[PDB]
């Protein structure tokens, strides 16, 4: 519950000749995984930092990987239009999803599920079959295009990280929030354990980094924030709870990771991340270890204390 | 129907190397033949900015690939500003150009081409930098020729049509010999099989074919000597009184 | 069979370019008064004029006085007198 | 903020006294020079007065004042025939001139709306031209603004409306006055860093013997938009509080570092030759020592780029990140390979500074193909800012001016959208869209795109914004006050235009407001060393490497700095410079002779680099398989005769 990371990364899979594009930890297996731009996904144990596999089949620049429950049917999405849905232990492509009009930004998937959500270059959320990969539902209304999804983990409300400089919630269009000047680059949805703490601090809560040197902590039910964490050097690309609620997880274009306790708005930890942009970040489920993913073409898993 | 002097020829290279597009001064009209026939099988269309089917030329010419020649540039549609600055956004398997109405899809490789009637032309500032200038201007040269060919035609036929015949024959003895000592590389690229020495001797004859250039030179003396002395007030007052 | 128009009206105009089209179909003389007064016209005139077909017998004639309100198209384009 | 002293206290009791028997008034000075201030100060002793500024161009007509009327009041038909009031009953409506004596006469020597506004004020009235019917004012007086008619772009004014108008001369403040007045800004900005306040003296003191040697030498005698005018000053101390307000702690040193940077970016940002940007640099170098006997080192930079706050940055970290964003709006927004260097950076951070400022309006000029519109269009998206443009083409009037201006203003301030126009000189070649953009910067709202059925759609959307934002708004007045502060805060536009002087003089007599509410960069043309750092850092991919090149005892020294042993690529992107700088001579040598010429910009430039890349490639591919020709032949044929 108190795992905040200290000064050095262990190892690090530099095996990579393009930058990453994401990064997440297998929720069961103690591995994780790193789309790149080179059309290629990495996945690697993260307790030895030793190569253990490859997904490979993408045209352009993969953008995201996730997991379900249980790695088990992964996810990725590339530029090329293009979604994919991979066995893990495999390690091979068994499904291959399309049916937008640009390219693909980012992807998740509801852990038990039977669906996928996409975020588009079209402006659209397409919502998909898992077993059919045909578009059961689309959402739009936007003005720019996606840059972030992620649904609520009791499947009824979708987040949508828009570039409008607002931050959306559509019903499975619910309401649109804004409080940012430049684009909004990254949510995710609070957990229970924060629940109880939010109210100190000051749902459904929402998280939000936006390009404006700014996180913010908003909220469904009355459309205004909560919380303004302020500081950022430069554009957030990642904001992430903790499991225990009490902690806030975001990374910058800065070379900077920074650990936020908001219930006294403060900053935590400032840790020296990179050499370069991170771009992407991911905490494991259980497992002391939280993985930043840069413009170095590198991937460094911290362990934490 | 290039002419033959350094000047169109330098216009000649400048309308097939480029990064910027060109744009064609033309006097006469010569290079709007030129550009007919260079791009002749590829259905290369021409219009003009005055032209109401401007914008449909335009897109079909982006779409399929096919290249444009423009003229009457004085008054320009700065639509086209876009094009000329190599600004596209490509979508995986679709690279499209904007164009204001509307962003459209484009082929790898089109050729548009600017061209003036009147050398007086002031362009407007759009134009002052975001094309490549090409003047087929005339000198003393080309009218020099083409004096000689209009009085030898009009005049002397037998001269003329046996200059003509002679200079083709020189060129296609020039062109075969390099092609044949070409070929030669590429064979080169004997005692392992009859089949490499039977083509080389047929060569050796052709070494022989250009016998037959050596002595056609000698011909050649024979017809550009009289007209060379024969006509040089003509074509000396031709030039300077076109010029003065 | 001559036509005669003025230049300055765009009624007058318009005129002009009709029975231009037409003495080219029919190879009929047109002579239009004092054209300086329109270079814009001038210059639809020559461009339209330097891609046509004339029947036989068809003159276009234009009437002027010296100034700098005539296009180099113009002054290049035609057989030139002074009087 | 209007600080008293002797000259403001006199002016603004005057003009009470004026303005309380509703007599016109014309406030006559040298633009800038708190004319407007001073009468919006002395103004609100008199509640009454409602205050719209009109904005007078050199095509002034009288529906200029027409409309506004038509905005701001309304007739009626009374028992003693037509009167027109302003809707706000119990107040009068003051139309503020800004610059009566600017519209051109006509061919006879006479304005015509000066004529206008002699029969509004001597018959108390005008004659109605849709019935022709004698309409006059009820509660309506008129003041202005001018400058002297020694002004080049002004003209005097004819004796018959002079009369009905007092004048009253609006002096700059003088030197007295700004010590007292600018003291007094400096003693409260330097309160956030308290170590700071007893520094409040020396700086202000600086900050204006610079300004008076920066007034007295750059005059408009030399270029068209020397105005020096103690207006910038404003800014001036402005930008230094914003660049003190987040720190809270600061040295000395660090105070004069970005009091020099804003030196910068307040003058030499205008100037023409290196030798008048020489001079400057060297007096503020100069006023720096002697008033205060890292802010040292010359390449001063500070932005908003890379840290939270406002900060002193070096440039190589700043050429790095500049790069990494080049990385991303390539992959985002187009595909357009440009190459950066020294001078590149510090006009991105110029736009930058704009952008962030409010009423941020811009005027680059410099050579066209310079780099202007794709290095305003990066900083535009860099920083959130939407971009919009004329899509100018053929048949193209007043009429889609003003419907293309409407729906982006629509779009700017109902949604909040922060968009920036790009404004370049092939539109301003119709005057009623000059005049529209006269308006539109002079204060942010055009008096009539907006009209009818169209105003009743604007207030619609209107009032769906502001019930988004957060303010309740009733009626259409304070709405529409609410849009013009949307628009107010929003808007970024720029204009683009050649170094042609008789241009800049055009524009500033068509649209003043083209050079009274908008900063002016002069971009001029790619230096030697910007073209040279172009060259040398887009011919690396060739193989020019001559190891036993050697340089003869005197080289043509094109581009300064060269190595002292210049090698084989300085030298080959040394003469890359020189055929450009060939050019130019070129064309001097033409137009002397009475020649026709043409523009020599950056885009040759780009194609000679890009031509000379690609003839050695190609050369070099030939000559290496000819020769792989050669020797496989002489190969099989000595393998032949051997055999
Ligand atoms: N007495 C004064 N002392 C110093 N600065 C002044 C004084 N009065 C006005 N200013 C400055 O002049 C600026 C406004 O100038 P003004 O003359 O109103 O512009 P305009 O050209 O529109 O008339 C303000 O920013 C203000 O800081
Ligand atoms: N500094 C530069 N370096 C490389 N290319 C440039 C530069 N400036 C302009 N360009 C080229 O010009 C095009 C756009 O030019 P533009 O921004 O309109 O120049 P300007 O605004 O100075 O006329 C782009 O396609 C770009 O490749």
């Amino acid at each position: 519950k108190e795992w905040i990371p200290r000064p050095p990364e262990k190892y690090a899979l530099s095996g990579h000749r393009s930058p990453v594009t994401r990064v997440i930890f297998h929720p069961v297996f103690s591995v994780m995984v790193s789309a790149s731009e080179d059309a290629t996904i990495k996945v690697w144990d993260y307790e030895t930092g030793d190569f253990e596999r490859t997904l490979k089949g993408h045209t352009d620049s993969v953008q995201d990987i996730s997991f379900d429950h249980s790695g088990k049917l992964l996810a990725s999405c590339s530029a090329d239009m293009t979604i994919k849905l991979w066995d893990f232990q495999g390690f091979e492509c068994i499904r291959t999803m399309h049916g937008h009009d640009h390219n693909v930004s980012s992807v998740a998937i509801m852990p038990n599920g039977d669906h996928i959500v996409s975020a588009s270059r079209d402006k659209t959320i397409k919502m998909w079959e898992v077993q059919t990969g045909y578009c059961v539902k689309t959402f739009t209304g936007h003005r720019e295009w996606v840059r972030m999804v992620r649904p609520n983990q009791d499947g009824t409300l979708i987040a949508s990280c828009s570039n409008d400089q607002t931050v959306r919630v559509w019903v499975v269009c619910k309401a649109e929030l804004r409080e940012h000047e430049h684009v909004v680059e990254c949510i995710s949805w609070a957990p229970e354990s924060s629940y109880s703490s939010i109210s100190e601090a000051t749902g459904p809560f929402l998280l939000s980094g936006s390009r404006d040197k700014t996180i913010k902590m908003w909220d469904v039910s009355t459309g205004m924030c909560l919380m303004t964490l302020v500081g950022h050097d430069n554009w957030v690309r990642g904001v992430l709870f903790h499991s225990g609620g009490k902690f806030i997880l975001s990374c910058a274009d800065d070379k900077t990771l920074r650990v936020w306790d908001y219930k006294n708005k403060r900053c935590m930890k400032t840790l020296n991340a990179h050499e370069h942009f991170v771009t992407s970040l991911d905490f494991h489920k259980t497992a002391p270890y939280v993985v930043t993913g840069s413009v170095d073409q590198t991937v460094k898993v911290w362990e934490c204390r | 129907s290039l002419p033959a002097d350094d000047l169109c020829t330098e216009n000649a290279i400048m309308l097939k190397r480029f990064n910027r597009y060109p744009l064609i001064i033309d006097p006469s009209g010569q290079a709007t033949e030129f550009i007919m026939n260079e791009y002749k099988d590829r259905k290369i269309t021409r219009t003009s900015f005055l032209d109401d089917a401007f914008r449909k030329n335009l897109e079909s010419a982006l779409r399929f690939g096919n290249p444009l020649l423009v003229q009457d540039v004085e008054s320009y549609d700065p639509v086209l500003n876009p094009v000329l600055n190599r600004e596209v956004r490509r979508t995986g398997g679709r690279v499209l150009i904007t164009l204001g109405d509307q962003d459209i899809d484009l082929s790898p490789s089109f050729v548009i081409f600017l061209s003036t009637r009147d050398p007086t032309v002031e362009f407007p500032p759009d134009l002052c930098s975001r094309v490549t200038f090409v003047n087929f201007t005339v000198t003393r040269s080309s009218l020099q020729s083409q004096c000689l060919n209009e009085v030898l035609k009009a005049e002397r036929p037998d001269v003329d049509e046996k200059r003509s015949d002679l200079l083709k024959l020189q060129g296609e003895f020039q062109l075969r010999l390099r092609q044949l000592e070409k070929s030669l590389l590429q064979a080169l690229n004997i005692l392992d099989d009859d089949t490499i020495i039977t083509t080389l001797e047929n060569l050796k004859r052709e070494a022989a074919e250009v016998t037959r250039k050596v002595e056609e030179t000698d011909i050649v003396m024979q017809e550009v000597e009289t007209v060379s002395q024969q006509y040089l007030p003509l074509s000396t007052a031709c030039s300077s009184i076109y010029f003065t | 069979q001559i036509t005669s128009i003025a230049i300055g009206s765009a009624e007058g105009f318009n005129q002009a370019d009709k029975a231009i089209n037409t003495a080219v179909k029919s190879g009929r003389w047109v002579m239009l008064k004092n054209v300086h007064l329109a270079p814009g016209w001038l210059m639809q005139l020559e461009k339209k004029l330097h891609s046509l077909q004339p029947h036989a017998c068809f003159r276009l004639f234009l009437t002027m006085e010296i100034n700098p309100k005539v296009p180099v198209n113009l002054l290049r384009a035609g057989r030139i007198f002074v009087f | 903020v209007v600080v008293p002293t002797l000259d403001t206290v006199r002016h603004e009791a005057l003009l009470y006294t004026w303005l309380a028997e509703h007599k016109p008034l014309v406030l006559c000075g040298p633009p800038g020079s708190g004319k407007t201030m001073t009468l919006f100060s002395a103004l609100r002793a008199l509640p009454d007065m409602e205050v719209v500024g009109l904005n007078f161009s050199s095509a002034t007509t009288p529906e200029l004042l027409l409309k506004t009327f038509d905005h701001y009041c309304e007739y009626r038909r009374t028992p003693n025939g037509v009167v027109l009031a302003p809707v706000q009953l119990g107040k009068w409506l003051v139309l503020f001139c800004d610059e009566i004596n600017l519209p051109d006469m006509d061919k006879y020597g006479t304005q015509r709306v000066i004529s206008f506004i002699r029969q509004m004020v001597e018959h108390g009235g005008f004659y109605r031209t849709s019935d022709q019917t004698w309409v006059k004012l009820e509660r309506i007086q008129f003041v202005g603004a001018c400058n002297p008619p020694t002004d080049p772009g002004r003209k005097p004014l004819s004796h018959r409306f002079l009369r009905h108008v007092p004048v009253v001369y609006v002096d700059y403040p003088g030197p007295a006055s700004l010590t007292q007045i600018y003291g007094t800004f400096n003693r409260a900005m330097l309160r956030l860093i308290p170590s700071l306040r007893t520094y409040a003296e020396p700086l202000t003191a600086a900050m204006v013997e610079f300004y008076t040697m920066s007034q007295e030498r750059f005059t408009q005698d030399t270029q068209p938009h020397y105005i020096y005018s103690p207006r910038e000053m404003t800014r001036w101390v402005r930008g230094i509080f914003e660049a003190l307000r987040p720190l809270e702690t600061l040295p000395v040193e660090g105070l004069i570092r970005i009091w020099a940077h804003e030196a910068l970016r307040l003058f030499q940002d205008r100037l023409v030759e290196d030798e008048e940007r020489r001079w400057t640099d060297e007096n503020i170098d100069t006023v720096a020592l002697k008033h205060f006997p890292k802010a040292m080192s010359r390449p001063i930079l500070y932005s908003n780029w890379l840290s939270k706050d406002y900060i002193p940055v070096d440039q190589e970290e700043l050429r790095d990140y500049v790069k990494a964003r080049l990385k991303v709006f390539y992959e985002e927004e187009l595909d357009v390979p440009l190459v950066l260097f020294n001078e590149v950076l510090d006009h991105v951070l110029r736009i930058d500074r704009i952008f962030r400022q409010p009423q941020g309006h811009l005027l680059l000029i410099g050579v066209s193909g310079a780099g202007k519109t794709t290095l305003s269009r990066f900083v535009a998206w860099m920083n959130g800012l939407s971009v919009y443009q004329i899509k100018v083409h053929r048949k193209y009037t007043g009429e889609d001016f003003d419907e293309d201006l409407r729906t982006v203003l629509r779009r700017s301030g109902c949604k909040n959208e922060k968009i920036a126009f790009i404004m370049d000189e092939s539109n301003v070649l119709d005057s009623g869209f000059l005049e529209r953009m006269n308006t539109l910067l002079a204060n942010g709202e055009v008096p009539g795109l907006f009209e009818g059925d169209e105003y009743a759609t604007l207030m619609t959307q209107c009032k769906e914004g502001a019930q988004k934002e957060g303010l309740m708004l009733d009626s259409h007045e304070e709405l529409y006050k609410w849009f013009t502060s949307q628009v107010i805060r929003n808007l970024h536009v720029v204009f683009t235009m050649n170094p042609s002087s008789e241009g800049l003089k055009d524009r500033a007599a068509t649209s003043p407001a083209l050079f009274n509410r908008c900063v002016l960069n002069w971009f001029g043309d790619w230096s030697t060393e910007a073209l040279y750092q172009v060259g040398k850092e887009f011919t690396s991919k060739m193989d020019l490497e001559k190891p036993n090149y050697i340089v003869p005892d005197y080289m043509p020294v094109v581009y300064d700095k060269l190595p002292q042993p210049p090698s084989h690529r300085e030298a080959i992107v040394n003469s890359c410079v020189f055929v450009h700088q060939t050019l130019h001579q070129a064309n001097a040598r033409l137009a002397k002779r009475g020649g026709r010429t043409m523009a020599i910009t950056p885009r040759h430039y780009l194609d000679f680099i890009n031509h000379y890349a690609n003839l050695f490639h190609e050369k070099r591919s030939e000559l290496e398989e000819q020769q792989m020709h050669l020797n496989v032949g002489l190969r099989k044929i000595k393998e032949t005769v051997d055999q």
